RNA sequence: AUUUGGACAAACUUGGUCAUUUAGAGGAACUAAAAGUCGUAACAAGGUUUCCGUAGGUGAACCUGCGGAAGGAUCAUUAAA
RNA sequence: UAUUGCUCUUCAACGAGGAAUUCCUAGUAAGCGCAAGUCAUCAGCUUGCGUUGAUUACGUCCCUGCCCUUUGUACACACCGC
RNA sequence: GGAAGGGCACCACCAGGAGUGGAGCCUGCGGCUUAAUUUGACGGGGAAACUCACCAGGUCCAGACACAAUAAGGAUUGACAGAUUGAGAGCUCUUUCUUGAUUUUGUGGGUGGUGGUGCAUGGCCGUUCUUAGUUGGUGGAGUGAUUUGUCUGCUU
RNA sequence: GAUAGUGGCCUACCAUGGUUUCAACGGGUAACGGGGAAUAAGGGUUCGAUUCCGGAGAGGGAGCCUGAGAAACGGCUACCACAUCCAAGGAAGGCAGCAGGCGCGCAAAUUACCCAAUCCUAAUUCAGGGAGGUAGUGACAAUAAAUAACGAUACAGGGCCCAUUCGGGUCUUGUAAUUGGAAUGAGUACAAUGUAAAUACCUUAACGAGGAACAAUUGGAGGGCAAGUCUGGUGCCAGCAGCCGC
């Protein structure tokens, strides 16, 4: 309790100026005497959890991408979450996949975000936050995604879903219903005024429960592509989705419609 | 299935209160007292005038026992050891019991945990923690050890002070797993006779 | 021995006043090498010419009238040498 | 758990490929094989060689950064609410 | 100081070219698994033996000198063939016998430092800042600290 | 009038004066005044209950007898406050004198000896004196100054000149719980001196040290500020404490 406690001092003792000497770590700490705080620092440094930036004349510690996370464990501590860390499964652009499990024991999904000094913890933590909410936005409106743990600052931890990519699936019985589905679900997402541009193959996600009941759902991740549609260029996007879903359609599934798709004009009387 | 009194100061002293409430006949004052007193003691019943005999009262719940805790100094060119399991006869208030006290370091702990030693420490004071009665007077503490060799019937570990009645203090035996670091590639060190499987 | 009247005048009582030693009893407030709770702790940050007098509303804070001070960073541009 | 080579047969995903990513201005790219070291046997490993041989710049600091400087400065550490 | 200005680069952008990430497979890392999947961040780390640094086992050879015993009718060390011997190789005792104190056992300061990590000294393969603007000698003026050199301009 | 005697000292009758920023009057004092004490280049600052002089008081107030002299406390009377004995009727009391006790507090000595000094009192050379002197207790201060001093050896040096080398002596160190012969008081004590009697001092027969114990302590060793670049433990009572602190 104490040593984190302390830590989560120093993590506060972070948003008060910029690259922060070692008396302020010494004093916002505000410990008993040069053991803890030395000590603490040189475990940090030899952790590769702190820096020293010597400008002259000037002590200061730079902290970068290591020291943080443990903070949002403890963070992670007080909110129910994750207690062993690490499986690779998927090392994106602007976030590391990581499969991880709780306490209780059930695997979940720890996407840490690395977009130093403060810019780079910080637009990390704006672009957790933004998807957050976005992940928010999306499951109030009641769409078919991933269930939100939290959003420890930078790190996003979420659950994990039985699925597979469309490219190694084959085709399923119902096909003109997947069609009418992929079609309805654009025209969902024109009714929320957006526009899923990259609506690809390696997007659209599919659990499966039975072959009976046919009671499954779909996931959908395409977060930095969503696009108002008031924006310039959206007809097209749109219309790349429901040519994407008909060509793959037409090479894969080898369907072709017979009602004719949606246009931008034919949704613009829609939300 | 110990008498667990919260803290020691306090109730000590609001029971002297009580006591100072409840003093039926005050000092200066001459009482014909009738104690409870068996028949069979009636043997050890000596000539007042001859062998003296002294009357102490008491005070609540001082039969009771509980986790009570005694200072320790070793007495003065007493270069004896002895161990936290021998029976050793305490004098406190006016009582002599024979205790087998834990001997432990009084070093302060936020979480109130000690250490258990084998021995007396030889240098320093160390705390008897044992199950036994309770005073109510912090009073002088004797440690002895009865041997009829000796000229008195006593040989005198030290001194101390009935310190506290505290339940919380408890102690810990440390065992140290050792092994030599033979082999040096710096970092990654293969160490040799620690353990074996 | 006793006794009248005087001045000297110790003291005593009665009140009323301050100045106190107290005891008790009534209340109020400050603290924790005390321990747990919610509020803004485990929360965001924010204001930032600075003051002086006076008046007002205030709120966790502080702002607004009227008049002074600089204890505030004079460039250029007319002439001079 | 086939070193490898040869013969016949079995003939799978894969209908120019997403978020994103790399290198590059003339014999250069790209395509191609050969030779030399790894070599007891084989390369999809590395290096040199030669054959065929494009498109398009010859501009920019707009992104990516890298520096080089100029100096408004340290509030030389001030008040607070907290 | 989170001022602005230039380079000047296809590990940057525009004109594009070949592309990767799309399919299968080769190959390096991480993860899992194990008895071991030896170990680093291409390690000349190409690969059944070796290389092997890891596992399942089976084994030799230890240990100097001193020092108390033990003696050539015997301590023992070796050339052996058979009983061996489990997977292989060793190992023990029956002779044919060399035996010859090399004794054997148990110890005492440490030979062994082919047990090593630290202190100094000298010094070195890849090096690399492959120093593309700076230094100091003074001057002077300023208690110190400092000014100039190290600049208005123009130019490479 | 009263007094020893002037004097509002008091009384009768008259006036309306007297003091004051040059501080009256009131208030405070952990204020007896002075000779003096401590400390400084000078000038000053702060103490003076306390050995000499003067004042005042004898539990608090008051009043008085005697006498040249007292508003006297080791004289009386009354009140107030304490307190003693008692056969309950009565009767005695003042240590801020010398000793001594309680209480109080950081804080302070013996219920000893003596009039031999120094003085004083009386009817007086003689008697008397806790005035005073003497001794005890006494680390209040102050003065003087034991806890060792010489040799020889070796060994290690250093220096002085002769060194060509040895060695020829002059010193001075260091050690060696190595050795030698000396000196003497602390202490004990015949005696004598001392003194009123003693104790002590000054003398002195006879003892009295290698002193591995006739055993010198108190505070320090970062800087101020002389002294550690030393070892062990600590580093859960510990970077700590006139100041700064690492």
């Amino acid at each position: 309790t104490d040593d984190f406690r302390v830590l989560q001092a120093v993590e506060q003792g972070s948003r008060s100026h910029e690259v922060v000497p070692t008396p302020l770590i010494h004093q916002i700490s505000g410990m008993r005497s040069q053991s803890g705080t030395n000590r603490a620092i040189s475990d940090l440094a030899k952790l590769s959890l702190i820096s020293k930036m010597r400008n002259v004349k000037y002590d200061g510690y730079r902290l970068t991408y290591n020291g943080i996370d443990y903070l949002a464990l403890k963070t992670m501590l007080n909110r129910d979450t994750v207690y062993s860390v690490g499986n690779t499964i998927g090392v994106g652009k602007e976030s590391d996949i990581y499969k991880v499990s709780d306490k209780n024991g059930n695997p979940r999904v720890m996407k840490i975000h690395r977009l130093q000094g403060a810019n780079w913890m910080h637009l990390s933590r704006l672009a957790a936050n933004k998807e957050y909410q976005f992940m928010s936005m999306l499951y109030s409106k009641g769409f078919k995604v991933p269930e939100p743990f939290d959003n420890s600052r930078h790190i996003v931890v979420m659950e994990l879903i039985e699925g597979y990519p469309m490219r190694r699936l084959r085709k399923h019985k119902n096909i003109p219903k997947l069609y009418s589905d992929l079609m309805c679900f654009i025209v969902d997402l024109a009714n929320s005024g957006l526009i899923h541009c990259d609506f690809n193959e390696f997007n659209i996600m599919i659990k499966d429960k039975l072959e009976d009941e046919n009671d499954c759902g779909f996931v959908v991740i395409d977060f930095p592509q969503c696009i108002s549609i008031q924006h310039q260029d959206a007809d097209y996007y749109f219309q790349r989705d429901v040519d994407c879903i008909r060509r793959f359609f037409k090479k894969k599934l080898k369907y072709e419609p017979k009602p004719d798709s949606s246009m931008l004009d034919t949704e613009g009387f829609g939300d | 299935r110990l008498l667990r009194i919260g803290n020691y100061k306090n109730t000590k002293n609001r029971i002297i209160k009580e006591t100072k409430n409840e003093a039926q006949a005050i000092a200066g004052d001459r009482i014909r007292m009738f104690i409870r007193f068996p028949k069979f003691l009636l043997e050890k019943i000596q000539d007042p005038k001859q062998l003296l005999f002294a009357v102490y009262g008491l005070l609540l719940h001082e039969h009771k026992n509980a986790v009570v805790n005694f200072s320790l100094q070793r007495w003065e060119q007493y270069d004896k050891p002895v161990p936290s399991q021998e029976p050793i006869v305490v004098q406190y208030g006016v009582r002599r019991y024979t205790i087998q006290p834990l001997f432990s370091q009084g070093s302060n702990s936020p979480n109130n945990v000690h250490k258990y030693e084998r021995f007396l420490h030889p240098d320093t004071v160390s705390v008897a923690t044992c199950i036994a009665p309770v005073d109510f007077t912090q009073s002088p503490a004797i440690f002895f050890k009865p041997s009829p060799t000796d000229a008195k019937n006593i040989e005198l570990i030290g001194h101390g002070t009935f310190l506290n009645a505290d339940h919380s203090r408890i102690l810990a035996k440390r065992a140290i797993l050792t092994g030599h670091p033979f082999r040096f590639h710096k970092t990654v060190v293969t160490v040799r006779y620690m353990f074996f499987r």
